[PDB]
């Protein structure tokens, strides 16, 4: 869930850096503020693209620094609950597996892999479903939906991301497609 | 919040992401600080690396086209569309089964004509 933002901000453009084009101070001025959060509304904080406006620099009392209001663009990523994900299984653990999706990993546990019995099969590190012989693995590509998200901190690695695979049309890529209208071989 | 107020917000395929995220990135490319990209903004970049399925400007303008087929597909859901690329009725019912409003066959058919074209070939 990728989105473009349109800020207005005051930035505070220090004295060392007074030979530099206003416009590209204040842009990495924005970069060292904002870039490396978790903004709790936005989500996370993935780039200053560039600064499009900045106002004429006022100068306060006290302080060699020049302030300017600037507007700019802003990348950003959040994971939005319900949201249909896709992704590379970066961790197997014997609790369920990370799956990259992908500044942010998203946690799929053993009883929402899939519609069948699973157990993790510790000498090859992964899943297997009883009937269904359903295999998931490090590296493997799935499809799954966001069924919770907490957002604590600024700190993205505290923040945590909760998904299923076990509904129609998720999972495994392999499970998909032979899910698909070969279960329709109608 | 980022910054005092926002104007404006739009949202954007994985493939528009992948062109931005590549231009931050060449951004360092900045000399006098450098500025390496953060550790989960290299990974966004190498996972849209790998999932863009479509280059940068036909995804925009399949993005721009979904959003012109229907009232209830609006750009969220456009950009979603893109990202996924659904083949058949089962990947739309998924994809709008949280959603305001589920395509009949029909309709779901149109979408998936529409994807049919932009669907990479390689």
């Amino acid at each position: 869930m990728y989105k473009l933002l349109k800020v207005k901000d005051v930035v505070r453009i220090p004295p060392r850096m007074f030979t530099m084009d206003p416009k590209e101070a204040a842009k990495i001025v924005l970069r060292e503020t904002y870039e490396g959060i978790y903004d709790r509304d936005e989500g996370v904080v993935l780039a200053i693209l560039d600064v499009e406006e900045i106002s004429e620099g006022v100068i306060v009392p006290g302080d060699g620094a020049t302030y300017h209001e600037a507007i700019f663009n802003v990348l950003v990523w959040e994971p939005r609950n319900q949201e249909v994900v896709e992704g590379e299984v970066v961790e197997m653990m014997p609790y369920g597996a990370f799956i990259r999706i992908g500044p942010m990993d998203g946690l799929v546990h053993i009883s929402q892999l899939m519609d069948d019995y699973v157990v993790f099969d510790e000498k090859n590190r992964q899943f297997i479903g009883k009937e269904t012989n359903r295999v998931l693995k490090l590296g493997d590509y799935v499809r799954a939906r966001i069924i919770g998200v907490s957002v604590k901190s600024r700190v993205i690695r505290e923040n945590k991301i909760n998904m299923t695979m076990r509904q129609p049309g998720l999972g495994k890529f392999e499970w998909i497609e032979k899910e698909k209208k070969k279960a329709k071989e109608e | 919040m980022i910054g005092r107020k926002k104007l404006e917000e739009h949202y954007i395929t994985i493939a528009e992401a992948k062109e931005l995220l590549e231009r931050r990135h060449a951004e360092g490319l900045a000399e006098n600080p450098e500025e390496p990209m953060f550790y989960e903004a290299r990974v966004s970049l190498e996972h849209a690396e790998r999932f863009a399925k479509l280059k940068p400007e036909q995804a925009r303008e399949l993005k721009e086209k979904l959003m012109g087929l229907f009232d209830w597909i609006n750009e969220r859901i456009a950009a979603k569309l893109v990202d996924i690329l659904p083949e058949d009725y089962l990947d739309i019912r998924v994809i709008f089964a949280k959603e305001e409003y589920m395509p009949t066959p029909e309709e779901a058919e149109e979408i998936i004509k529409v994807i049919d074209e932009y669907r990479p070939l390689e």
